[PDB]
């Protein structure tokens, strides 16, 4: 999914 | 490219790997695959252990000797159990 | 990713999904309403193929991916006799 | 001699104290100084083997060394890593931050350097808070600390203390005289240090002592970053302080709301609506003194909705979650003024959560408004587009339809980062030189993926148009990878790292249409890399020329049609038929070589040396220059 | 499958004014199943059919839907379609999912054709589409100058370009994305291009710029409409010139 | 398809397919020498949408493919060459077909060009290896295999 | 259908229309105000190609037009040292 992929730069 | 056929009692599946890697990639294979972790299953190469350490080049999976057109077997075992692999069907006579 | 073709026997033949699908009727059977998109088994059933026969198909399948851009003098397929008009059914029937 | 101190420092490192007594043993004073002080290189670390072995808390070890034989005090040498590879660090430092009294007291006894500076002004203060150890402190705050000294972007001891959940250490330098109105760098306090890790009771000791709240360079009140961050504890206490008025602290109940909505780590509703509840009821209250919020017009990707700014309308989205999620988005762009880096992840993370169930309709505006959003705040964005081309290779995966409009306008914010980039490296430090290098190929590889992605879809002549003309903006611009690859030559080269994700699944590299493409917008077709091979010479030696011969023999078809010396030699005087791998691309350009004398001459001007300066044309000079 | 196809042709004209949400219900549902059915039928594609005047079940499929539920029905799926894309114009939001689906199957029934697969959509829908928003747009061309002057009326032609590019996406094929709207630039932009042409003086006269953009913008796809505007902008500027030169 | 259901065979046995693809054929000089040049990509892409005998089988054996990979000019009309042969494999051309002289079309190919098409037009084709089997072992298929694999059988 | 292509020295170098039509300067030279509809000799004189030259670019008409549609192996066309430089102008000017 696309909402894991985000904690990167969060 | 070393292509194996690793054997369960009917299951029979088929896997690649590199000439030059161990044992616990293809393990791991198995593991993801038919759900079983190393820690309890044991793979054989025609009636012999083989242990986890060792690599595939010198455990005797040459490239000249298991190619993709014939693929050399992997014996397995989950529990201890013996390899008691079930062969193929006998293939009619020629008529 | 790892489909399981299973043999008139019961010999469960699993092999990888691109693999297989270089046949045309199990891309078909893997197609419409046996798709099963949660990759739990992807279980087709030969009632028909025998084991020594689908074994040796799924090794033309390896064989295949493996030398299908070679076109290098590509080392041939070792079938033998008896298992030749009996995998020429089998590769009728799995078309391609 | 180097052996006999790099086996005295591996000794210091792995504690081995009869060893380093054997080794040390029957050596003067210049072989006691040069084995005890010698920096060596090991395991990343240029450290000396009093450096390593206060890091690794040897007391024995360090006893020994700065007892019996007096090892000085100034061992300066790279230690630890992951944002910490200061050089020049005392021992101390290197103590302090190891977490360990007993070293730390050694060091000091013997005549370690309190105060020390690092090439960065690294104290060992601020070493020791970060580890947490409040003994090591205190023995550093007697002997003669100096809370003045921080480091180059005025990050102080308390503010780096205050960030780390230890509210001891921050307590006893606050009685300590700390400086609760320190500034960073940024103009940040420690305040919101404080209120964006969430402990309360740090933000309480600083406001007993006088912490005078204040808005930082930016412009965000820790009130405001605590309400951002889902700190709804943070938040409730400035209230108790009394200090935050009536607008301040109804804005801050306002942007928690908002942020409860939309932070994936503290995703509640409920929290949410009871914010709102807050924010609405301290709100209408009084009436005569009542405080209004303004109104901004409604943005094309949230639908069409300003806030509630009537409660019974903000009560009527009880029962749904996706209006209630666009007006806490809407709010949180009300409070923060849309310019914040705070503003945009969580736009795409409720993008994201509108993707994974396949409501890509509403992503894809979200997430374009995000980008939109990152593009006017000067930001890097690669990322963004990276996604964009995800979410566009997964909904041409599953069979659906891509908005033309959305590729164009990805498109357009992908050749303007692509020329943020590449002006960013045009005048890049040599510190960040490596990773502004890999995020500009990443622009030029996931402006790639779009182009494919475009090529995928169909659309009318009018979008056509549109997207041609964006690419062709880029074509024009002649982007360069750090290997000398146009865009024409990672279009043709299979070697181009296609993305993971759900790129690989529809962009596959090379692919027939994208070089076309490129070649109608425009593309050098004669281009070079850094070793002189072309595209064509790219394109020969591809792996698959059977089962892809179709791709293959389009991007040749492609190639000599648009204008490309079939004969033309990189710096190895190779043609791209001695490149070639595979004898199907051989025989493929063979069929596509038309033979011309002009090649004959210039190959055989070249083979002979004949000095072609001025003698001919400059298209000649250039002519034999490549053959 | 003209057995069952009959049926769904029984089962879908009964209903006097849901046919287009029962067509794209049955659609649906054809179209899937004539996809898994021509994955079933595959030895018989490819041994018998392709060996062999034939059809394959995929292609067989989609043609006896198109001869036994298009065409039957073809005098009264768009004799309500072209009614839903009206009522759309006139304010109401009829269901995009329904009408694009059905819209869709014309276009969809004979993506089997090697040579026109498109023929069938544009001769069945795409043609008498035009026909009627050539029509509809003149009728609003010819209401709006009555009521309003070219000030409004410019922005008001606007208006209804854009909402007619926003809602050829919703419903129709992408390539009638052009055409629908180039016809109905040709009716309400090019049919009064002379009354444009007979007031760009003052546009330019008085240098109104919200005018002069809408103008410029109206006038740039019609074939003939800028050129007035050029030497109108040349003579207002040597006019401009003159009079700022000369004392 | 009215004369391709009629059938017709040259004196060496050449169908209308083999003529459309030969450049062997000749061709009055009058005035269809300045236009009718064989063989054409567009004439053998007609015969084979009407249902051509795509695998037709001459006296000695060739094919319609066994014809166009001898074509010697594969260079400046490649392309033509190139059509027809996927003409062919797009008409279900057997490319292991093998003639009176148990050649296949890469060893009746005598030029690179068109043996290099006809491998990047061919496919693995386990049907094509097990019949090669069954017919180098001399095994017996009469009655035991479809009806189409005899034929199958017999191109090799 | 015979040319004849002046050289600078005065040289006529009579050569068969389907070779020396493999040029671009001289297609187009033989195209609008000089065409022969008479065909009676059809000059293309160069005041600027010299013979020595010329007489190379002709032999490469020749060769050319024979090892067009070869692929396999074609023989080196022998350009003396001298004369390159003096070929590759002359190979420009009439488009190789």
């Amino acid at each position: 999914k696309f909402a894991d992929h985000l904690h990167k730069f969060h | 490219d070393v292509f194996l056929m690793i054997r369960r009692h009917k299951t029979t599946i088929f896997t690649d790997a590199k000439e030059s890697s161990t044992v616990f990639e293809l393990k791991r294979i198995v593991e993801g695959i038919l759900k079983r972790p190393p820690d309890e299953q044991r793979l054989y190469k025609d009636d012999q252990l083989l242990d986890d350490g060792k690599t595939l080049g010198e455990c005797g999976f040459t490239s000249q000797t298991a190619r993709p057109q014939a693929p050399a077997t992997v014996g397995l075992a989950f529990r201890f159990e013996a390899l008691c692999i079930e062969p193929f069907s006998s293939p009619p006579e020629l008529p | 990713m790892y489909v399981k073709l299973i043999s008139s026997d019961g010999h469960e033949f699993i092999v990888k999904r691109e693999h297989a699908l270089t046949s045309g009727t199990i891309k078909a059977m893997l197609s419409g309403p046996g798709q099963f998109a949660e990759n739990e088994t992807n279980e087709v059933n030969f009632r028909e193929i025998p084991s020594h026969v689908l074994s040796k198909v799924c090794m033309y399948f390896t064989y295949k991916v493996r030398y299908t851009n070679s076109s290098t003098e590509i080392p041939e397929f070792p079938i033998a006799p008896e298992i030749a008009l009996e995998l020429l059914m089998a590769a009728n029937f799995l078309d391609c | 001699m180097e052996g006999l101190a790099g086996y005295v420092y591996k000794a210091a490192s792995e504690g081995k104290v009869l060893t380093l007594a054997a080794l040390l043993l029957n050596r003067s004073e210049s072989d006691i100084r040069y084995l005890l002080g010698y920096v060596s290189q090991q395991g990343g670390q240029r450290s000396t083997p009093l450096i390593i072995a206060a890091r690794n808390g040897h007391a024995k070890v360090v006893r020994l060394l700065l007892e019996h034989y007096r090892v000085q005090t100034q061992q300066t040498g790279t230690v630890r890593f992951d944002g910490y590879v200061i050089d020049g660090a005392t021992a101390l430092w290197c103590a302090a931050g190891a977490g360990h009294f007993e070293v730390v007291k050694l060091l000091v006894s013997h005549g370690a350097n309190v105060n020390h500076t690092t090439v960065t002004n690294s104290t060992p203060l601020r070493a020791a808070c970060f580890d947490g150890r409040l003994d090591i402190v205190k023995y550093l705050v007697e002997n003669n600390a100096n809370i003045s000294i921080a480091n180059k972007y005025d990050n102080t001891c308390l503010m780096i203390a205050a960030y780390k959940g230890h509210t001891d250490v921050v307590r006893y330098l606050l009685e300590q005289r700390a400086d609760p109105n320190a500034k960073a760098h940024c103009g940040a306090t420690a305040l919101h240090f404080a209120a964006e890790a969430g402990h309360i009771d740090i933000v309480k000791e600083l406001i007993k002592w006088r912490a005078a709240i204040v808005v930082n360079g930016h412009g965000m009140t820790p009130l405001k970053v605590a309400a951002e961050s889902c700190k709804a504890d943070v938040v409730e206490l400035l209230l108790s302080h009394a200090d935050c008025d009536r607008r301040s602290r109804i804005e801050a109940l306002e942007l928690l709301g908002a942020s409860f909505a939309n932070d994936r780590e503290n995703y509640d509703i409920i929290k949410t609506y009871h914010y709102l509840y807050l924010a609405m009821l301290e709100r209408f209250q009084d009436g005569d003194n009542i405080l209004e919020k303004e109104v901004l017009p409604p943005i094309h990707a949230y639908g069409n909705r300003t806030e509630c700014r009537n409660p019974q309308e903000l009560e009527s989205i009880r029962q749904d979650r996706d209006a209630l999620h666009m007006e806490g988005l809407i709010v949180r762009e009300r409070i923060l003024g849309a310019d914040n880096i705070d503003v945009s992840h969580p736009i795409i993370y409720r993008g994201a959560v509108y993707a994974d169930n396949m409501e890509f309709e509403q992503c894809i505006k979200l997430w374009l408004h995000a980008l939109h959003l990152r593009q006017k705040g000067n930001r890097n964005t690669h990322k963004d587009l990276l996604r964009f081309a995800q979410v566009f290779s997964q909904m041409i995966h599953l069979n659906e339809t891509v908005k033309a409009p959305d590729i164009e306008c990805v498109l357009r914010c992908s050749v303007l980062e692509i020329e943020q980039s590449m002006n960013r490296v045009k005048n890049i430090s040599d510190a960040d030189v490596h990773n502004a290098m890999d995020n500009y190929e990443c622009n030029l590889y996931t402006f790639l993926y779009l182009v494919c992605i475009s090529t995928k879809t169909q659309c009318s002549e009018e979008d056509q148009c549109k997207i041609n003309k964006q690419i062709y903006n880029l074509i024009h611009l002649d982007p360069r990878t750090r290997e000398g690859f146009t865009l024409l030559h990672l279009a043709v080269n299979s070697n181009t790292p296609v993305d993971d994700f759900h790129t690989n699944d529809v962009c596959s590299f090379p692919n027939a249409l994208v070089t076309k493409l490129l070649l109608d917008c425009g593309a050098e077709v004669n281009a070079v890399d850094n070793e002189g091979n072309s595209a064509l010479h790219i394109i020969v030696q591809y792996n698959r020329p059977i089962s892809d011969f179709l791709t293959l023999h389009s991007i040749i078809i492609s190639l000599v049609e648009a204008g490309a010396h079939t004969d033309m030699t990189n710096k190895q005087n190779k043609t791209p038929l001695d490149k070639s791998t595979t004898g199907v691309s051989e025989i493929l350009l063979k069929t596509q070589m038309k033979m011309s004398l002009k090649c004959l001459a210039a190959r055989a001007v070249r083979a002979n040396d004949i000095n072609y300066q001025d003698q001919i044309p400059r298209t000649l000079e250039e002519f034999v220059g490549f053959h | 499958l003209e057995n069952h196809v009959r049926h769904l042709h029984k089962r879908v004209l009964e209903s006097e004014e849901q046919v287009l949400v029962m067509y794209h219900r049955y659609w649906e549902e054809y179209s899937k199943g004539a996809d898994y059915m021509d994955c079933l039928y595959r030895y018989l594609n490819t041994q018998f059919i392709k060996k062999n005047p034939l059809m394959e079940i995929g292609e067989l499929a989609l043609d006896m839907w198109r001869k036994l539920m298009v065409e039957p029905l073809q005098a009264i799926l768009i004799r309500m379609l072209l009614r839903e894309i009206k009522n759309d114009r006139g304010g109401e939001d009829p269901n995009q999912k329904v009408i694009h689906g059905v819209i869709n199957s014309f276009v969809h029934v004979e993506q089997y054709k090697k040579k026109f697969p498109l023929k069938f959509y544009q001769e069945i829908f795409e043609s008498p589409f035009l026909t009627e928003t050539g029509e509809y747009y003149k009728q609003e061309a010819s209401n709006l100058l009555q009521e309003s002057n070219c000030s409004q009326y410019m922005e008001k032609v606007l208006g209804r370009l854009k909402d007619e590019e926003i809602r050829c996406r919703k419903y129709l094929h992408p390539s009638s994305y052009t055409k629908v709207i180039h016809e109905c630039q040709q009716r309400m932009v090019a049919d009064h291009l002379q009354f444009l042409h007979a007031e760009c003086h003052n546009i330019i006269r008085q240098e109104k710029k919200n005018d002069m953009a809408n103008m410029y913008v109206l006038l740039r796809a019609v074939s003939t409409g800028l050129p007035h505007m050029i030497q109108e902008l040349q003579n207002h500027i040597h006019d401009e010139g003159l009079r700022a030169t000369s004392n």
